[PDB]
């Protein structure tokens, strides 16, 4: 249950690293932002719901 | 309108017509400054001994007591005190209140006044003549050093007997029982406040000499050079192109300041920078912490120190510091 | 006026003992040629620290 | 140490994601 | 006692005030210098 | 001792009240430029 | 103030008022002395706040007087906390025995001309002989400085040079007082005590007190001067 | 020390406080990279 | 040495803050232009100030 | 040195002082 | 007998300051 | 961005090209809170994992933790650590936090609308615009009494504080009746900052301390109620100026203030800084070191009450100028301290001698002598003791590091509000470029200066 803990967690900490890298490069990219909508947005949800995911393992692990 | 009372008080006192400023700072830096002169004044000429230590000794202090101009010193607050606030009329009498170091602490707290309504001074009359508002800012390096020395460095300590004495050879003996007790020269902010020093004194004899030496020819050889400016003129009296040519061609042409406003805020600001480290250094080692601390740091194979330069600087700290208060300790660590 | 009253004291007095304390404290190890050994207990100290 | 060469491609992937983004914005076009 | 004192240091006075001729100087001065200073008004 | 104190803390209160009205009195309206 | 509201005053409502200095004043029991029951007793708590300091001086003319003086040091003249043991007797004879306590408080004063006068305001081995209204007997008076203590040129007994090595030629001759040889000796002083307002009830007395003493000494540079205090004194029995 | 789950991510707890000094050098970086306009 | 670095800070500070304009923006270190026959700083305003 | 360094400060003072105020008045003087 | 001179000599440079401040060349402007 | 051609200012003055963006003056300050909030979750995980259980927190080199032990976390009685959860709550809270105030600040400054007014006038803003200025006051003043309030209800009704007051040697309390008394509230403020006194750092009690915030939350409510309904006065519009580099300087000057105050409640403060969590106060370990070498001398057989110093003063115990007995020495200059292990041992005279020599404690004597054995004098190498020891003892106080690194930071925002108070009075006068060449004021004056 904490080896699921520690493979969100990893997973968190890779999403993270690619938002870093990402988010500003796509916002100011010339007219990037439009069409990389879905990506950032799945990105932010994919983010949000490891993070909520880590916390509820936290309980269990 | 200008008919009322509290109208003609205010523009008298924001006259820029007066010989001497005034202001509103200036209503608060002249009572002040006033007040910590005549005492200092008096108390330099005949202040009775004053007991620094806390431990039933005085020190002297003053010219009627037996003390010439290197020496005499206002003596700080007693020991005794500490940081408690002690007025005139909280001691039983002027004699006490001389002896337990009265003076010292009423014209250090008038002096901290003075220095900021000074600054605050020099704000107003840059504000009221149209000027750039920032030789107050770089006032501030001075007071900061002030402050640090007369009021900071008693707050960490504890008492008003850790400050600066008034006076030089109570100068220099706050000077060695600071460097005893924090090591201030291995303190890299007073290696910045050092480097202040002698760059602000650098760079004044560099741009001294630089625009000395490209005043441009109007009088006569039997005549001062000075007597080729005249007070209010437009032209420029030196080369500065020529004289940045000769710079750069003597250190770096690509790294001589081409812009006469650049080379006046680095002038400005270098020394002042540097003085504001060295005051926050003092600030730093008020609350002990203390220079950089190399005593026993190299050792051999076996493990047998090896002295070095800072083991050597050390010996004479112990030095330093085993003559400080030579009666005041009862207790081996020095944690006062 | 110091040494005739052993009461009289200045900041001035005081940096002359801080001198000798660097003085003996700092000449064993300053300079090695004198081959200073000097005993402990005749380097001047103040009181208890 | 396995504990320091995480902490070395820590601080290796830490530091060059600044100016990684920076260069990608320099080359990426522009608005930077 | 040898002698008489005013022995205020500590306590934590309001604004060092042992006896309250301070405060009510305090409070006439800062008073009549705003009383001045709203009668001698509506200038400039 | 205490007529020593009354006296400083009038002379006190008065510059300090002083300062104050005075900077209150549209001090930023004393500028000599325009505006 | 009495030894019962003092201690339902805590730290914090004392601190900075001076009350701590000044020793219990005693309202209740009667002022009638004699009423206390002889015996054996052991006394705590002996507590002593002078009200004068006066010294002797040499007036120009040939006058010996006491002079009033103005007190340099703040509130540190009282000693407090003294115990003891003492007996009286039926016909009124007293014995006045002081072993243990803060049995010493230093205080230094002016004279007029600006003269510093320290002295060591102590009660200790304190041995009085006489009667309940008054009983006078010797203290001892310890010099002032320890044998460590280091004059402004260093120098002192135990600790020191014993010799002014600020000039490298003169250090012998005329300046023994002030190098050649320090003293420590301690004095003896002249107290008579007097006892008044004895609550008999919790068994307490009070009084006043008086006093004659050497002041400092130090080193033999000047002649001591005698120091006459004056004061009032509390004590708690048993 | 981290709790029993999170012992292994002490190394990438290790570097975090260094990041606001990264953040200013990072703004020096981008204004070097405009051509300090 | 006090003195000396009490001239260069006083000096630095006393000519940018008695700058003439020369402006039409902000930063005052692009108004001045080696090649000029014209002070940048008002002497007289100085000399009045301190 | 008591009075022997006060004759060498009231030397001190009066000379340059002297030669000072020489060439001041001698400047004031022509306008 | 010292203390006297030191004084007439800080007095001395006081009222030389008094003396430049109050007393000086003023600024011709021309 | 913009460029110098565009708006005047340098790349080294760049942030001023943004007062009138409202947009992105908006995205760099959501960034900054990023930032502040991304250190406390960061540095709170270093620390955690960098904790270590069987030392005190103060030989570790802590700064945050020390701060959320006050609160009742992680700590029993003695201020020994039981938990480390509660802190590594606080760390990740924090992190995932700042990740997304950081989303919030690096949008509205890369993306966001430039100004505001033209899309969402509410949070539109100009700098003139006084009633528009004093409605963002308001809503910060209610965010910041909720922010009391909070601490008013952890003290009250979530486990309490710690009390270093707490008989035994500290303990969590639940904070029960805080004082309400705006007398003794506000004696604090009007009080002397002199020894003995000390403005607000003598602060001794959490009923003091919860009482202060009690008020402070609900005069920061009303005044933000009060902020949000009116428009400053004539008066104010007279006195003071209305750019936003003044409000800036106005904020610069008051977080100097609490920088300064920030230092000194760090060095001297023991019941909101209990020396368990931060080591000795400055006074504190002097006290300490007096202490125990008073009570080492009591167990080998000798009286304190008599035996004179060299001086023939005390050596253990002395008379303060105010009357009561201190501890001998130079320590005399540290009477005015007051701490759990000294209260219980003194009496309205101060120090009572039966007391010292009946009334002793073991927890008493082994927190004074290790309050002695590590007092906040080290060098910046960390090295424990005076600057003429052996480096043999890494450690510094947390009380040096933050008073010292507040203190630098107080001055230096003094300095910054010297600055901006000086621009924006120029700016507002109009001669903050210079003089104007042709209408110089100074040759329209009279001669002679
Ligand atoms: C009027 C204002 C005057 C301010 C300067 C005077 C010096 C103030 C001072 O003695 O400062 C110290 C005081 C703290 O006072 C201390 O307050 C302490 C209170 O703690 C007491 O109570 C505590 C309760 O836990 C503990 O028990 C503690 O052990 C116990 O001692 C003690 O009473 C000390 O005796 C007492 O000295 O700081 C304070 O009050 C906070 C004041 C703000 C700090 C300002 C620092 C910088 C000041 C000027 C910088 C100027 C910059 C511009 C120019 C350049
Ligand atoms: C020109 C261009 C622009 C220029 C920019 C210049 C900016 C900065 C330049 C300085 C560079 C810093 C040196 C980096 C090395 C270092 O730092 O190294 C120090 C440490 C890393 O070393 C570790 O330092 C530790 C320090 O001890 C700490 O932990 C110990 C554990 O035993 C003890 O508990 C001790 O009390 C506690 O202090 C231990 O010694 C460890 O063994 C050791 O590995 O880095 C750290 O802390 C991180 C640093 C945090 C401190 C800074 C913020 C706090 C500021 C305080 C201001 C105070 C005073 C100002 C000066 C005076
Ligand atoms: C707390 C630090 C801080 C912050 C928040 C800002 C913020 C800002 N600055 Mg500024 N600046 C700073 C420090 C800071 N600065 C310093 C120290 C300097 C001196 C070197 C400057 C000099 C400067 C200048 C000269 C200018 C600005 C400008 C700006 C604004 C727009 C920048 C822009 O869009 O251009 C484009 C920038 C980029 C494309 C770089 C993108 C990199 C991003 C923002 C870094 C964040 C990535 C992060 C790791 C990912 C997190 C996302 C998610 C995972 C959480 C903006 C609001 C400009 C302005 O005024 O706007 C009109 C401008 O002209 N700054
Ligand atoms: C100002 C608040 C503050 C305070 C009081 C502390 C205090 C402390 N920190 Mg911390 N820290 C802070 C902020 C602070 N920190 C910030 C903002 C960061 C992010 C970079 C960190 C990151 C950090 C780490 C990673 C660590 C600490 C550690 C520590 C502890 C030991 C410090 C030490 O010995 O280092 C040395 C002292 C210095 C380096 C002082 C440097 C002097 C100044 C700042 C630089 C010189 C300025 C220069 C002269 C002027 C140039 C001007 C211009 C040209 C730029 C100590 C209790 C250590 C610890 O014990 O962990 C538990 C540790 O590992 N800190
Ligand atoms: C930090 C939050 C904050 C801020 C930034 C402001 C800012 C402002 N307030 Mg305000 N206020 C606040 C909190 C705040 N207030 C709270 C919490 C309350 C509820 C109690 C009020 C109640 C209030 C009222 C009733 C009024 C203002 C007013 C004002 C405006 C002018 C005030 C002034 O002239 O300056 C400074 C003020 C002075 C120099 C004179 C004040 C007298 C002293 C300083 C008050 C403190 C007393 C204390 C003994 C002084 C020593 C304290 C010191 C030792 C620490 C100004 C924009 C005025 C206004 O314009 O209305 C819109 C006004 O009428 N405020
Ligand atoms: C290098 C930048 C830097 C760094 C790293 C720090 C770091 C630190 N500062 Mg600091 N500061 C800085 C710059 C910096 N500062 C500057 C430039 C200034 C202006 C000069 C200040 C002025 C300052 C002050 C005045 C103070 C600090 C303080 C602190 C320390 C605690 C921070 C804190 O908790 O604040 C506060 C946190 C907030 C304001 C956010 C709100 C938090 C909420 C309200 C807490 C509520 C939680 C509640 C109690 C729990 C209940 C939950 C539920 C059950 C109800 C910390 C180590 C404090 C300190 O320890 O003094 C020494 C402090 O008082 N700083
Ligand atoms: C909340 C506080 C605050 C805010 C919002 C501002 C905001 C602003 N300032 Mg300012 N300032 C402040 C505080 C603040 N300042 C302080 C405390 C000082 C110190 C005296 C200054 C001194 C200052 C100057 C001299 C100038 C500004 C300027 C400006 C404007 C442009 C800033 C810029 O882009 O510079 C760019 C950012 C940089 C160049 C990065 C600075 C790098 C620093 C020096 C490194 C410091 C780090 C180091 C570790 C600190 C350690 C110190 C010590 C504690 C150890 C902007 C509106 C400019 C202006 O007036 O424009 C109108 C300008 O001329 N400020
Ligand atoms: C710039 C940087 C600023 C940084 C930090 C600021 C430092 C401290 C901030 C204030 C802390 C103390 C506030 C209370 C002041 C107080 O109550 O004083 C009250 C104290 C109390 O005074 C004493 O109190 C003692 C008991 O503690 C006794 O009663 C004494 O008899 C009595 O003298 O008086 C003072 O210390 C001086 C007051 C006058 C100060 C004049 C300067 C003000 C200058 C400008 C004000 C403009 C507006
Ligand atoms: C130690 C004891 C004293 C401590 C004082 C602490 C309590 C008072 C602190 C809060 C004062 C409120 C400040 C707002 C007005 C200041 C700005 C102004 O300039 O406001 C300007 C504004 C312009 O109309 O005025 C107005 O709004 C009028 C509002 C101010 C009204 C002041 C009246 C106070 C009572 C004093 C008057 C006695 C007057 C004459 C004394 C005669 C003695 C012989
Ligand atoms: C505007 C601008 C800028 C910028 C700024 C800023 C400030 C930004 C930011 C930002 C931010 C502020 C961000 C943040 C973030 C965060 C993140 C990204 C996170 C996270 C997470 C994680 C992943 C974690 C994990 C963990 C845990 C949970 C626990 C254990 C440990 C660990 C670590 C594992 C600059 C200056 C450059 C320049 C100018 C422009
Ligand atoms: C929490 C707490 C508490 C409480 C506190 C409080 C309650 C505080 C407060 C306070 C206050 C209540 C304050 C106030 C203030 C004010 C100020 C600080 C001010 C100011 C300003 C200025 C400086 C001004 C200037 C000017 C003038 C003079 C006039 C107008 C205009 C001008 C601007 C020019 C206690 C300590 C108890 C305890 C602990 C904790
Ligand atoms: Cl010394
Ligand atoms: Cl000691
Ligand atoms: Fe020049
Ligand atoms: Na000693």
């Amino acid at each position: 249950m904490t080896s699921i803990l520690q493979i969100a967690l990893l997973g968190l900490v890779l999403v993270s690293f690619a938002l870093v890298v990402g988010v500003p490069v796509v916002f100011a990219s010339p007219n990037g932002w439009t069409e990389n909508k879905g990506v950032v947005f799945s990105g932010l949800s994919v983010w949000f719901l490891l993070v909520f995911a880590v916390g509820v393992f936290n309980s269990f692990a | 309108e200008n008919t009322s009372l509290w109208a003609r008080f205010c523009e008298w006192i924001t006259s820029t017509e007066n010989r001497l400023y005034i202001g509103w700072f200036g209503v608060i830096m002249i009572p002040t400054l006033l007040t910590a002169i005549s005492v200092y004044i008096i108390a330099f000429i005949a202040a009775p001994p004053v007991d620094i230590d806390g431990i039933r000794e005085p020190v002297s202090g003053s010219l009627l007591y037996g003390n010439n101009i290197i020496t005499g010193a206002v003596v700080p607050t007693s020991n005794a005190i500490g940081l408690h606030f002690y007025p005139i009329w909280e001691a039983a009498s002027l004699d006490e209140w001389l002896y337990n170091g009265g003076p010292y602490q009423l014209v250090v707290c008038h002096f901290f006044l003075g220095v900021c309504c000074y600054m605050g001074r020099e704000w107003e009359l840059s504000y009221r003549l149209g000027m750039r508002p920032w030789i107050a800012v770089a006032y501030s390096a001075p007071v900061a050093a002030a402050t640090a020395v007369f009021i900071i460095y008693p707050i960490g300590q504890g008492s008003f007997s850790d400050g600066m004495p008034l006076g030089i050879s109570g100068t220099f003996n706050f000077m060695i029982v600071f460097q005893a007790e924090h090591n201030i020269l291995m303190h890299p902010f007073h290696m910045f406040g050092v480097a202040g020093v002698f760059g602000g004194s650098l760079f004044s004899a560099m741009h001294g000499s630089l625009v000395t030496s490209s005043l441009i020819r109007e009088t006569t050889e039997n005549e001062s050079a000075n007597a080729g400016y005249k007070f209010g003129q437009e032209e420029e009296t030196y080369n500065i192109v020529a004289a940045h040519g000769y710079f750069g061609r003597l250190i770096f042409q690509y790294a001589s300041f081409n812009n006469s406003r650049s080379l006046h805020f680095f002038l400005a600001v270098w020394p002042v920078v540097c003085i504001w480290l060295t005051a926050l250094g003092i600030s730093t080692m008020a609350f002990n912490l203390n220079g950089f601390n190399f005593n026993q740091s190299v050792v051999d194979s076996n493990g047998r120190v090896l002295n070095t330069w800072a083991d050597i600087i050390n010996r004479a700290n112990l030095g330093m510091e085993v003559m400080h208060e030579r009666n005041a300790h009862n207790f081996p660590l020095d944690l006062a | 006026r110091a040494a005739e009253d052993p009461e009289f004291e200045t900041f001035y007095t005081k940096n002359i003992l801080l001198n000798e304390g660097i003085r003996a404290w700092m000449a064993a190890q300053d300079q090695p040629h004198e081959k200073l050994t000097l005993p402990e207990e005749v380097l001047p100290r103040g009181n208890a620290l | 140490s396995l504990t320091l060469i995480l902490q070395l491609v820590a601080l290796f992937a830490v530091v060059a994601a600044g100016p990684l983004v920076v260069v990608l914005l320099s080359v990426r076009g522009g608005n930077l | 006692l040898v002698d008489d004192r005013m022995n205020g240091d500590g306590t934590g006075l309001p604004f060092g005030v042992n006896d309250g001729i301070l405060g009510w100087v305090i409070a006439g001065t800062l008073g009549t210098i705003w009383a001045i200073y709203f009668v001698s008004q509506k200038d400039l | 001792m205490l007529t020593l104190k009354i006296f400083v803390y009038t002379v006190v209160t008065f510059f300090v009240g002083l300062f104050i009205f005075g900077f209150l009195s549209n001090d930023p309206s004393r500028n000599p430029g325009k505006g | 103030l009495t030894y019962d509201e003092l201690q339902g005053l805590t730290y914090l409502q004392v601190k900075g008022t001076g009350i701590a200095n000044t020793c219990p004043v005693v309202e209740q029991g009667t002022s009638n002395v004699r009423e206390l029951k002889p015996g054996d007793y052991k006394l705590e708590k002996f507590c002593m706040e002078p009200t004068s300091f006066t010294v002797k001086e040499e007036d120009a003319k040939g006058r010996e007087e006491f002079v009033k003086t103005k007190l340099l040091t703040r509130l540190t003249y009282g000693l407090d906390g003294m115990n003891g043991s003492m007996k009286i007797n039926n016909d009124g004879s007293v014995e006045f025995r002081e072993d243990e306590g803060l049995d010493y408080a230093a205080t230094t004063v002016k004279l007029p001309g600006g003269e510093y006068v320290p002295f060591l305001f102590t009660i200790k081995e304190f041995d009085g002989k006489g009667t309940l209204d008054s009983f006078s007997g010797d203290f001892l008076v310890p010099s002032y400085r320890g044998s460590t203590f280091l004059d402004p040129k260093g120098r002192g007994g135990a600790t020191g040079y014993d010799n002014a090595i600020a000039l490298p030629a003169k250090a012998d001759a005329d300046e023994i007082q002030r190098l050649n040889n320090k003293s420590y000796t301690p004095g003896k002083g002249s107290a008579v005590f007097s006892v008044a307002k004895v609550d008999t009830e919790t068994g307490e007395i009070a009084g006043v007190f008086e006093s004659i003493q050497p002041s400092d000494t130090e080193m033999g540079a000047h002649p001591a001067k005698d120091i006459k205090i004056t004061g009032l004194w509390y004590g708690q029995l048993t | 020390k981290l709790p029993e789950a999170y012992a292994p991510f002490s190394p990438i707890v290790d570097v975090l406080p260094i990041i606001p000094v990264l953040f200013i050098l990072l703004a020096f970086v981008w204004q070097a990279s405009v051509s300090f306009r | 040495v006090l003195g000396a670095a009490l001239l260069c800070a006083i000096h630095g500070a006393t000519v940018e803050n008695t700058l003439f304009e020369d402006g039409d923006g902000a930063n005052t270190f692009r108004a001045f232009n080696p090649t000029q026959a014209e002070e940048t700083y008002s002497m007289v305003t100085a000399n009045r100030f301190w | 040195v008591n009075i022997l360094g006060l004759t060498a400060t009231a030397l001190f003072i009066i000379i340059p002082t002297s030669f000072l105020l020489i060439l001041y008045v001698k400047t004031a003087a022509s306008e | 007998m010292e203390a006297l001179v030191y004084t007439f000599l800080l007095i001395g440079t006081l009222g030389i300051i008094f003396f430049s401040i109050f007393f000086r060349e003023p600024p011709r402007i021309a | 961005g913009r460029d110098q051609e565009t708006t005047g200012f340098a790349w080294w003055a760049g942030n001023a090209r943004l007062i009138n963006l409202s947009g992105k003056l908006l995205g760099a300050h959501v960034a900054h809170a990023g930032l502040i909030v991304f250190w406390a979750g960061a540095m709170n995980l270093f620390e955690v994992s960098h904790f270590v259980p069987e030392k005190p927190m103060y030989e570790q080199g802590l700064i945050l933790l020390p701060h959320i032990a006050t609160l009742g976390y992680g700590v029993g009685p003695g201020g020994e650590v039981l938990d480390t959860f509660p802190y590594f709550v606080s760390g990740v809270l924090h992190l995932i936090s700042s990740a997304v105030l950081g989303f919030g600040g690096v949008y509205h400054s890369l993306i966001g609308p430039e100004t505001l007014e033209e899309s969402y006038p509410f949070f539109g803003y100009v700098w003139k615009d006084k009633n528009k200025m004093t409605n963002i006051l308001g809503y910060h003043l209610i965010i910041l009494g909720c922010g009391a309030w909070l601490l008013v209800l952890k003290a009250l009704y979530f486990g309490g504080v710690y009390d270093t007051w707490a008989p035994g040697g500290g303990d969590v309390r639940i904070i029960s009746n805080p004082t309400t008394n705006a007398a003794i509230i506000f004696g604090y403020i009007v009080k002397s900052p002199f020894g003995g006194d000390g403005w607000i750092v003598s602060v001794d009690n959490l009923e003091d301390i919860i009482g202060g915030h009690i008020w402070i939350g609900t005069l920061c409510i009303l005044g933000g109620i009060w902020h949000i309904y009116t428009t400053p006065w004539p008066w104010a519009r007279r006195a003071f100026v209305w750019s936003g580099e003044a409000y800036l300087s106005y904020s610069l000057a008051a977080v100097s203030l609490m920088g300064f105050t920030a230092c000194c409640f760090a060095w001297f403060n023991n019941t909101a800084y209990p020396s368990e969590f931060y080591g000795p106060t400055g006074p504190e370990a002097s006290q300490a070191q007096a202490f125990t070498f008073l009570v080492r001398d009591q167990r080998l057989g000798a009286n304190v009450a008599s035996a004179q110093g060299p001086t023939g003063l005390g050596k253990y115990l002395m008379r303060s100028p105010t009357g009561e007995i201190i501890f001998g020495g130079e320590t005399m200059r540290f009477w005015d301290f007051r701490g759990p292990w000294v209260e219980p041992l003194r009496g309205p005279s101060g120090l009572d001698l039966v007391k010292l020599k009946n009334d002793i404690q073991p927890w008493q004597e082994r927190r004074a002598a290790e309050y002695m054995t590590h007092a906040p004098l080290g060098s910046l190498n960390s090295v424990g003791g005076v600057a003429t020891e052996i480096n043999a003892v890494n450690f510094v106080s947390p009380r040096s590091w933050l008073a010292t690194s507040h203190f630098c930071l107080g001055f230096f925002f003094f300095v910054g509000h010297l600055w901006h108070a000086g621009r924006a009075r120029a700016a507002a006068a109009g001669f903050e470029k210079g003089i104007d060449r042709v209408d110089e004021p100074v040759l329209s004056m009279r001669p002679l200066d």
